[PDB]
């Protein structure tokens, strides 16, 4: 298990800009422009564009507040009047330089329109957005704009008894089959596009009921599914019906301990600017017994594609003669390839589109959506994993070393309002920081990265309002052992501007900084003064950063025992000397111990002359 | 159904069962006749939307007698009294489907023990 948070940041210790409209709840939706100068905010009945490097500066505002023959027409329907029947924005995305896609539950009549940046004003398009929007503010829903044609996972109705993967195209409109083979009671996680003779494909993330497991009760499985941007459905059958979907088992866990995770919470695409090949840094937590345990699996994405690709399939069969009961399919696979793209080599057997596939083919795919083998995580094993934590979305920044050694830092957000900053060590995990983002410890429903040049900040928004934090907080460190001893690798000590610096951001030379990840702060180069009263007594104030270092106290430059009568410790790192008398003047020295691989580091973290008066 | 027009009794052949379908074929096997009233039909349908909609399918006193068959992801609920009359052929927000844990009961006024019916006509 991963150790603690190695310093906490109180909210009142750091600099977090805040933004949050005064009656405006739940701001669940995060975009930010082509520019990344402006984030939108998506909340409840309103549309928000916020300087996005001072997300406190409100430019735009625009509402879609529900009509009370609306909100009493809902609440005739057994719902919540105040609570359920207002207009949770479910759908912000880009739809053009002057435009963006909104959807909103709208007291459980999904509404889409366009929002005309220019003016910030709705259009009026008023289009039905069933399908496309969940009704239920408590519905799962995902949603991921692909050459301005939305490809959205939801539920197709109010109860949210039919789920639905579907493309609102227009030309070619397209959805799952409500079956349980497709889908079995999914819950949302994730979509976006993997983009490439070879087509696109638009990966889908999830967690539904599973048909391969029995247990006592129902088992839940994490899902990676894909679809490719190019169907168009089949002809004779699977008309106006995905023929590319397949989905297979995303596995996270560690079994020398018995640890699943099978409840997908968040997937984030790392884009790699040197790496060819994108990787999904997936959260999940377990189904069974949580209370709570978070984990954080990393998949490469050519190890899903060998499965949908290469990897067998798995048949349905009944069995005595009532039950279905799910197997390996080793049975003779059709050509072309069931749910395959159309590829270099379908074009050659003369197949230009879905449109125009075998029946057998198209067959197959719609009775064997679900592959045999698992999508399975790098090194076979999860990046991270925490106990007493609840962990709510993630987002991973790809970052060089001074040594030049890449990091992925793991930014994790939790059901309290807080943040974590992890990096997977030599073959350790170590959570570099963690911070309060939310001062009232409301769960972060979204996150958002910015790892651009000048803007780079983490964007969290939660039922309250909306926080803006940096990647780091390099200045908060005093002395260069302090900086080195955090081991992150965006922070280096300046030896000219005497302050520890953000490497990749600072105008300081490279040649000459420090920063060893090894944490051996022997790379660097190396008095509170109180006058009291006789028989009276001493508060001698020490306080440190990190969470996992221990303070002792030293007077006379021996190990001092803080026990009852002469001494004493309030709150376990200060000092209190009882009883007043010559005897007690001097030098007392708080120190900290904290262990880094096998050696120990001891610091001075206070210096104290104690003068006793006659 | 009753015809001379079209009656409101539904005369249903019924035959044990054999150990697809198969009822117990020769002397072996019996069948038997009986009527349901379909007031009787709707009167059951109407308590069983009834309870789902409005009292979770328990229905006061005691309880459980409607719930969500073909293990769809719907519950019976507690929904307001005047959904009933609002909508009586439900809605996007109502329960479906709906069936009965209480079952439609009939006594024969037929039983016939060697003899396996296929076909019924009933005129007045
Ligand atoms: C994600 O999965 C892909 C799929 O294989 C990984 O890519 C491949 O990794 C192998 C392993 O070495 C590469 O093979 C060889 O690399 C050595 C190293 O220099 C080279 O000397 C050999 O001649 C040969 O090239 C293979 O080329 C490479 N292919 C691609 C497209 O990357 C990828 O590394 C995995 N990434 C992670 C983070 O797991
Ligand atoms: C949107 O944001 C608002 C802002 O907090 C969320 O409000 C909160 O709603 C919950 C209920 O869902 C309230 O909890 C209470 O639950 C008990 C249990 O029965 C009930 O008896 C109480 O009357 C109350 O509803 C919570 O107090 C309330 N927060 C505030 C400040 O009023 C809202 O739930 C969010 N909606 C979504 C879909 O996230
Ligand atoms: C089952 O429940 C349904 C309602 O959900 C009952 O239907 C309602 O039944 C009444 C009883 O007759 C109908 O009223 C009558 O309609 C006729 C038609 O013109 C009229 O001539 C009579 O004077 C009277 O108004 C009512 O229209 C009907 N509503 C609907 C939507 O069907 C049904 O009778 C119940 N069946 C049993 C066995 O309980
Ligand atoms: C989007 O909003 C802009 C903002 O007004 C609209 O711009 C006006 O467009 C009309 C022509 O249609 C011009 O005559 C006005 O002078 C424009 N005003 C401004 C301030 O630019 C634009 O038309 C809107 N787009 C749509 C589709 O409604
Ligand atoms: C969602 O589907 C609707 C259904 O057609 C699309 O609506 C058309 O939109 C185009 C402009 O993009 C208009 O020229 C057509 O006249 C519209 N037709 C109808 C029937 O609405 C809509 O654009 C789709 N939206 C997205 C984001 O894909
Ligand atoms: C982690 O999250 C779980 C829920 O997923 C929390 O468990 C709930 O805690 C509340 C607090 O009293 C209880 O009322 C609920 O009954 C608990 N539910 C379950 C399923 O256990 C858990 O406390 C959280 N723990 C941490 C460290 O975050
Ligand atoms: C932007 O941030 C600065 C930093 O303190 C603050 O002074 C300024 O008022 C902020 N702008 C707005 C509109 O809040």
């Amino acid at each position: 298990f991963a150790p603690i948070p190695r310093i906490t940041w109180e909210h009142r210790e750091v600099h977090l800009v805040q933004f949050h409209e005064p009656d405006i709840y739940n701001y669940s939706a995060l975009l930010l422009s082509e520019d990344k100068d402006t984030l939108y905010i998506g909340a409840r009945e309103a549309v928000f564009a916020v300087n996005a490097l001072n997300i406190s500066e409100k430019q735009h505002e625009v509402y879609w507040k529900v009509s009370e023959d609306k909100k009493a027409k809902c609440a005739e329907k057994g719902k919540s009047k105040q609570t359920e029947c207002l207009n949770y924005i479910r759908v912000l995305q880009p739809l053009s330089a002057t435009s963006l896609y909104v959807c909103g539950t709208n007291a459980f009549q999904p509404a889409c329109d366009h929002l005309n940046l220019t003016s910030f004003k709705f259009l009026g398009k008023n289009e039905d957005g069933k399908g496309r929007c969940p009704f239920d503010p408590a519905h799962s829903y995902t949603s991921v704009m692909v050459d301005g044609e939305l490809y959205s996972g939801t539920s197709y109705n109010f109860l949210g008894s039919e789920p639905i993967i579907s493309r609102n195209s227009s030309h070619s409109p397209l959805r799952t089959e409500y079956a349980i083979p497709w889908l079995n009671e999914p819950s949302f996680v994730f979509a976006d596009v993997i983009r490439k003779g070879e087509d696109d494909r638009v990966y889908f993330f999830f967690t539904e009921v599973s048909v391969e497991y029995e247990f006592v009760f129902r088992v839940l499985i994490p899902r990676i599914a894909r679809v490719c941007k190019g169907d168009q459905g089949g002809l004779r059958t699977l008309q106006k019906k995905w023929t590319s979907f397949l989905k297979a088992r995303l596995i996270c866990s560690r079994p020398d301990s018995g640890l699943v995770f099978n409840v997908l919470r968040d997937v984030f695409v790392l884009r790699s600017p040197g790496l060819k090949v994108p990787v999904f840094y997936a959260l999940f937590t377990p189904q069974l017994n949580n209370v709570g345990l978070s984990a954080v699996c990393a998949y490469n994405l050519s190890t899903a594609e060998e499965v949908f690709s290469h990897g067998k399939y798995m048949q349905s069969t009944t069995v005595e003669q009532s039950h279905t009961k799910w197997v390996r399919y080793n049975g003779p696979v059709p050509k072309p390839r069931p749910g395959a793209c159309i590829d270099s080599e379908a074009r050659a057997a003369n197949y230009t589109s879905s449109l125009n596939l075998p029946d057998k083919t198209l067959q197959f795919v719609k009775d064997h959506p679900l592959m045999d083998d698992s999508v399975t995580p790098i090194d076979n094993r999860p990046r991270l994993i925490k106990k007493d934590v609840n962990y709510t979305q993630i987002v991973v920044d790809r970052t060089q070393a001074l040594d030049g050694t890449v990091y992925d830092v793991m930014f994790v957000s939790t059901d309290r309002g807080a943040l974590h900053k992890a990096i997977s060590l030599e073959h350790a995990v170590h959570i570099i920081e963690e911070t309060q983002l939310f001062q009232d410890f409301e769960p972060v429903q979204t996150l958002l990265l910015s790892s651009k040049k000048g803007n780079r900040f983490v964007y969290a928004g939660s039922n309250s309002g909306v926080v803006q934090a940096p990647l780091a907080f390099c200045g908060k460190h005093g002395t260069c052992e302090d900086c080195v001893l955090a081991r992150d690798p965006y922070c280096a000590w300046s030896p000219p501007t005497a302050t520890c610096v953000a490497l990749h951001q600072t105008e300081s030379p490279s040649r000459g900084l420090i920063q060893e990840m090894s944490g051996d702060a022997s790379v660097c180069p190396d008095y509170r003064q109180h006058f009291f009263k006789h028989g009276g007594t001493a508060e001698l104030k020490c306080s440190q950063k990190s969470n996992l270092a221990r303070v002792f106290w030293k007077f006379q430059n021996g190990v001092l025992k803080a026990e009852s009568p002469k001494y004493g410790l309030m709150g376990r790192k200060n000092l209190l000397i009882f009883n007043l008398s010559e005897g007690d003047s001097g030098v007392y020295q708080c120190l900290s111990e904290e262990r880094v691989k096998n050696k120990t580091v001891f610091q001075v973290v206070a210096k104290h002359v104690l003068e006793v008066k006659v | 159904v009753a015809t001379s027009a079209h009656g409101e009794v539904l005369f249903a052949a019924f035959s044990s069962a054999a150990p697809p379908p198969s009822a117990a074929a020769g002397a072996s096997g019996a069948s038997a006749l009986c009527a349901f009233p379909l007031d009787e039909v709707d009167r059951l349908a109407n308590r069983t939307r009834d309870a789902c909609y409005t009292r979770e399918g328990r229905a006061e006193d005691g309880t459980e007698v409607a719930y969500i068959e073909y293990d769809v992801n719907s519950d019976c609920a507690q929904l307001p009294v005047d959904t009933l009359d609002a909508y009586p052929c439900g809605s996007d927000h109502t329960p479906s489907p709906m069936a009965s844990r209480v079952p439609l009961e009939a006594t024969p006024i037929l039983e016939w023990p060697g003899i396996q019916l296929t076909a019924v006509a009933v005129t007045m």
